[PDB]
């Protein structure tokens, strides 16, 4: 009753090499937290010091658990994932229940600490290499690899699936209408129970886990409260030439996306070559057009479906005064979902919160995270994003230094 | 000697065999040298004679290299290197002296024959096999293999470094307040002990180093009072760049001008004010390396302004981790910027300059921010924390812009400092249409085949105009229409465009550009009292926008 278990053979993608990502410069306090965390991890047999014959790297970050309560170590396996993950989610994928988004309440439980139980395939360990940097490059820097399944990594939940099925089976049998979805270090638990009682069911579920390696796990999402109804058409919007012109542009564009946008009664009213600030010699058949048009904007884009074989991508615009608009689409403007996030300070604080919130929606909705287009300077995001990150995954990100009049439409 | 250190397992690249390169024939001289040298080597354990049982060979040769009229032995490891696994790192960052904490004493220790002092793997030695050749390849060569790290082998820098780090750990653990920096062959050792006891401690280190195979052939702790390293001169208590004689000529080749700029660029990390744009201007359209470029008047000013700053030496101080860092930035020149970082007022740890590029069109508030951002990264690397900034920008100037601007931003805590010139907004676009201002439906059109363009406008006041244009894209005829509106408009004006593109540029309130049509527009924009810019979509037959198209695309397309 005390030794290790037996390991699943793991292959990197067909003739692909491991990650050789540059570690990003980090703050002193974070370095400190990082060697302190890793000292334990090493003593607990989880990581070992590696030598120079391992050319691989994967960046590492430390984040605060809530705020100043503890430091967590976060590993960025985005690259390792890409080089493992055309071929997984296939040979050993985990299906996504459509029912999850339809549940009144979904609770996110971090079951990451479980993975630290199962040993990682000897010949795969070298790829999990990471480096604790030193300040000013004064010291070569502490290097490690993993011995057990690492938390950043998409292979972990894939391997662990079997244990999760057994662990979870009694519970599911006893509540066949609870929807439990595993995505990386978290379980998503969904149910149509009332809120307390939902929570009691979460607690009960927590005990099933606790018997197996999860050190008292973990939220609350109410998916059927996630709303579309965006692209707004003003109300005292039927006054000026400038109002109408703007309105027409808003519709002109919407008719790219949305089958049915009328706009013609509206192109009239303008008729002449007027000063921008003139109030209007029409407002009749057009107001009906406006009505109709508005009502098609409440509802889903008719033409557009989620294609599981395509990257979800997400745009975000800064609306100012703490508001942010966002779109999830697979091809530009065929929007799967559109939304808002508001804090009514910072800018990057709010953005990282936006991204996080969006990722979670995307996960509960489609079982993928989006590729984010971020309206910020790369350098600035790199410097600052870990300061507010709280999640255990990291989605891919581009930076989009442009925004059209796209900000306005939204 | 050879270190008792545990060897680093090394393997060839997947599915690849060791090198089997045929040894070319050498001159007698060179053979004799090779035999002599190898003997010494064989004697010291470095090398080992081997059978023809071993396949594999990597060519050897010999010459007078580093004026080596005692003869140096070379091994062409190209083939083995292509066949050896990548290793970690190689090395990939160096310290900046401004991060060093002040010491009473530092000394250099050069490791003896570092590479040759570290054992090679053993399961790998076989591949390092080489062959001293017979006089006229008539008879079998002498075959050796390496037992230590060879000179040009892919992994020798990484393994040596690795080996040295391990070796150093117990001594670092027993002496937690001594600072050791490993750089190639050298160790720099820094302490706050009194001259005598510091010398004791080096000797201990030397002793620890000898226990591990590594001679420091420097007895009595060699060095010399000012350390010269990676272009710096380092002292226990201050630091600087090392030379920087700027020659005195009437004629500068392109080459001379490059060297000169590199040098000034180097100096500028400790000499505040260094400036090189006029010197860089001379470099445009590289006109051959060997060719003389008459210094412009603007350049001669700079070169002298520079000699001025390098008149007397300046030294950076070192870092007290108990105090805050402060970063001061100053606008200086056009897209140019300069900065000082310091802790006690004006004892610069270091200095720098920034002269950006982050787009075709930009403005001062943007560029000051990108500079702030570059310094922020630089600070985290060097000192592991962020500096408190002092900035030539009003708090309200910055808040106005950034709360308005669509991209997001954040900078560390900062204060306004009145170091003229200040950053301001030369113009504010209006947020709403202007009552009683002439509305100018501007429009463009180009043929894209002939390149023939018409840019004009129509107004609500009935005013119209279309002027013809020639080598233009659809895009310039947008920017020309808008500019045409700004010339013929009063101080206040509304402008309707249908150019996503043109609206994009102007909305970002630029104050500078790599387009000439644009610097013009910005001139107009500054002079105006109120400009409102609105966007309608192309050829949707809109009131006002329709009519400009009837007479823009007539001669357009
Ligand atoms: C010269 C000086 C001044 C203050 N502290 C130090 S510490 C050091 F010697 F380890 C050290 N020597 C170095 C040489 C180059 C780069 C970093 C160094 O650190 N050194
Ligand atoms: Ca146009």
């Amino acid at each position: 009753p005390i030794s290790p278990i037996e390991t699943v053979p793991v292959k990197l993608k067909p003739g692909m090499d491991g990650p050789k990502v540059k570690q990003w410069p980090l703050t002193e306090e974070k370095i400190k937290a990082l060697v302190e965390i890793c000292t334990e991890m090493e003593k607990e047999g989880k990581i070992s010091k590696i030598g120079p014959e391992n050319p691989y790297n994967t960046p590492v970050f430390a984040i605060k658990k809530k705020d100043s309560t503890k430091w967590r170590k976060l590993v960025d396996f985005r690259e390792l994932n890409k080089r493992t993950q055309d071929f997984w989610e296939v040979q050993l994928g985990i299906p996504h229940p459509a029912g999850l988004k339809k549940k009144k309440s979904v609770t996110v439980l971090d079951v990451g600490d479980a993975y630290f139980s199962v040993p990682l395939d000897e010949d795969f360990r070298k790829y999990t290499a990471f480096t604790i940097p030193s300040i000013n490059n004064e010291t070569p820097g502490i290097r490690y690899q993993y011995n057990v399944l690492p938390q950043g990594w998409k292979g972990s939940p894939a391997i662990f699936q079997s244990s999760m099925t057994k662990i979870l089976e009694p519970f599911k049998k006893q509540n066949p209408d609870i929807v439990i979805y595993q995505y990386m270090d978290d379980l998503y638990v969904g149910s149509d129970l009332e809120i307390g009682q939902h929570r009691t069911k979460i607690e009960e579920l927590r005990q099933h886990l606790l018997r197996w390696g999860l050190t008292t796990p973990d939220y609350e999402l109410h998916p059927d409260k996630w709303t579309v109804q965006p692209i707004v058409l003003p109300e005292k919007d039927s006054w000026t030439v400038n109002d109408i012109q703007k309105l027409v542009g808003k519709l002109n564009w919407a008719s790219q996306i949305y089958p049915g946008i009328k706009v013609r009664q509206l192109s009239k009213l303008l008729r002449g070559t007027k000063a921008l600030t003139e109030v209007i010699p029409l407002t009749e058949e057009a107001e009906l057009e406006l009505a109709e048009n508005r009502e098609i904007l409440k509802e889903p884009v008719h033409g557009v479906y989620y294609d599981p074989s395509k990257d979800l991508i997400a745009e975000i615009q800064k609306q100012g005064q703490g508001q942010w608009t966002y779109q999830i689409y697979q091809e530009p403007f065929k929007n799967l979902k559109t939304g808002k996030y508001a804090r009514m300070t910072n800018d990057v604080k709010q953005l990282t919160e936006a991204v996080q919130k969006i990722t979670t929606e995307s996960i509960v909705i489609w079982g993928k995270t989006p590729k984010f287009k971020l309206p910020i300077q790369k350098e600035t995001w790199e410097t600052w994003w870990t300061e507010y990150w709280q999640a255990t995954w990291i989605p891919e990100w581009e930076f989009v230094n442009t925004p059209p009049l796209v900000k306005l439409w939204y | 000697p050879i270190s008792p250190i545990e060897t680093v397992p090394v393997k060839l690249k997947p599915g690849m065999d060791g090198p089997k390169v045929k040894q070319w024939p050498l001159t007698e001289e060179k053979i004799k040298a090779l035999v002599e040298i190898c003997t010494e080597m064989e004697k010291e354990g470095k090398i080992s004679k081997i059978g023809p049982e071993n396949p594999y060979s990597t060519p050897v040769f010999a010459i007078k290299k580093k004026d080596s009229t005692k003869w140096r032995k070379l091994v062409d490891f190209r083939e083995l290197n292509k066949r050896t696994q990548d290793f970690w790192e190689v090395q990939l960052g160096i310290p900046h002296p401004a991060g060093l904490k002040k010491k009473k004493s530092v000394t250099v220790l050069d490791v003896g024959d570092a590479y040759f002092s570290v054992p090679l793997d053993e399961d790998f030695r076989k591949y390092t096999a080489f062959t001293i050749p017979s006089i006229n390849n008539e008879t079998p060569g002498i075959r050796y293999q390496y037992n230590v790290l060879p000179q040009g082998w892919k992994g020798s820098p990484a393994i040596f470094q690795s080996s040295m780090t391990k070796i150093l750990e117990p001594f670092k653990k027993q002496n937690p307040d001594i600072v050791i920096y490993q750089y190639m062959d050298d160790l720099y050792v820094g302490s706050d002990l009194e001259i005598g006891q510091h010398r004791t401690k080096i000797e201990e280190l030397r002793q620890h180093l000898l226990r591990w195979g590594l001679t420091t052939p420097d007895k009595k702790h060699q060095k010399e009072p000012p350390c010269l390293w990676m272009g710096y001169e380092l002292h226990p208590d201050k630091w600087t760049v090392q030379p920087i004689v700027l020659p005195e000529k009437d004629s500068w080749t392109v080459n001379d001008i490059q060297k000169l700029v590199g040098k000034l660029n180097w100096a500028s990390q400790i000499y505040p004010g260094i400036k090189v744009r006029q010197l860089c201007k001379l470099l445009r359209g590289t006109k051959a390396l060997t060719e003389v470029i008459p210094l412009t008047e603007e350049a001669e000013l700079e070169l002298a302004e520079n000699r001025e700053i390098l008149k007397e030496p300046v030294h950076g101080v070192y870092y007290d981790p108990s105090k805050d860092l402060i970063a001061e930035i100053q606008k200086q020149g056009q897209g140019q910027w300069t900065y000082q970082i310091y802790q006690e007022p004006f004892k610069n740890l270091k200095t720098g300059k920034y002269a950006r590029m982050r787009g075709a069109h930009t403005n001062d508030v943007k560029q000051l921010t990108e500079a702030v951002q570059k310094i922020t990264t630089e600070s985290i690397v060097i000192w592991g924390k962020t500096p408190k900034f002092k900035l030539p920008i009003q708090k309200e100037t910055w808040e106005t812009w950034w709360t308005e601007y669509w991209q997001a931003t954040w900078i560390p805590e900062w204060e306004f400092v009145n170091t003229p010139p200040l950053v301001k907004l030369w113009y504010q676009l209006e947020k709403e249409p202007i009552v009683g201002a002439e509305t100018f439906y501007v429009d463009g059109a180009a043929n894209r085949e002939t390149k023939l363009g018409k840019a004009g406008y129509v107004t609500n006041k009935g005013r119209q105009k279309v002027v013809p244009l020639t080598n233009t894209t659809n895009q310039k005829t947008q920017l020309q229409a808008i500019y045409l509106a700004l010339q013929d408009s009063g101080l206040e004006v509304n402008i309707v465009t249908d150019s996503q593109y043109a609206l994009g540029i102007i909305q970002a309130q630029p104050d500078k550009s790599e387009s000439e049509l644009v610097n013009q527009i910005i001139e107009q924009l500054i002079k105006k009292e109120k400009v409102y810019l609105a966007w309608v979509p192309a050829h949707k037959g809109i009131g006002g926008n329709e009519q400009v198209d009837k007479l823009v695309s007539a001669g357009i397309r």
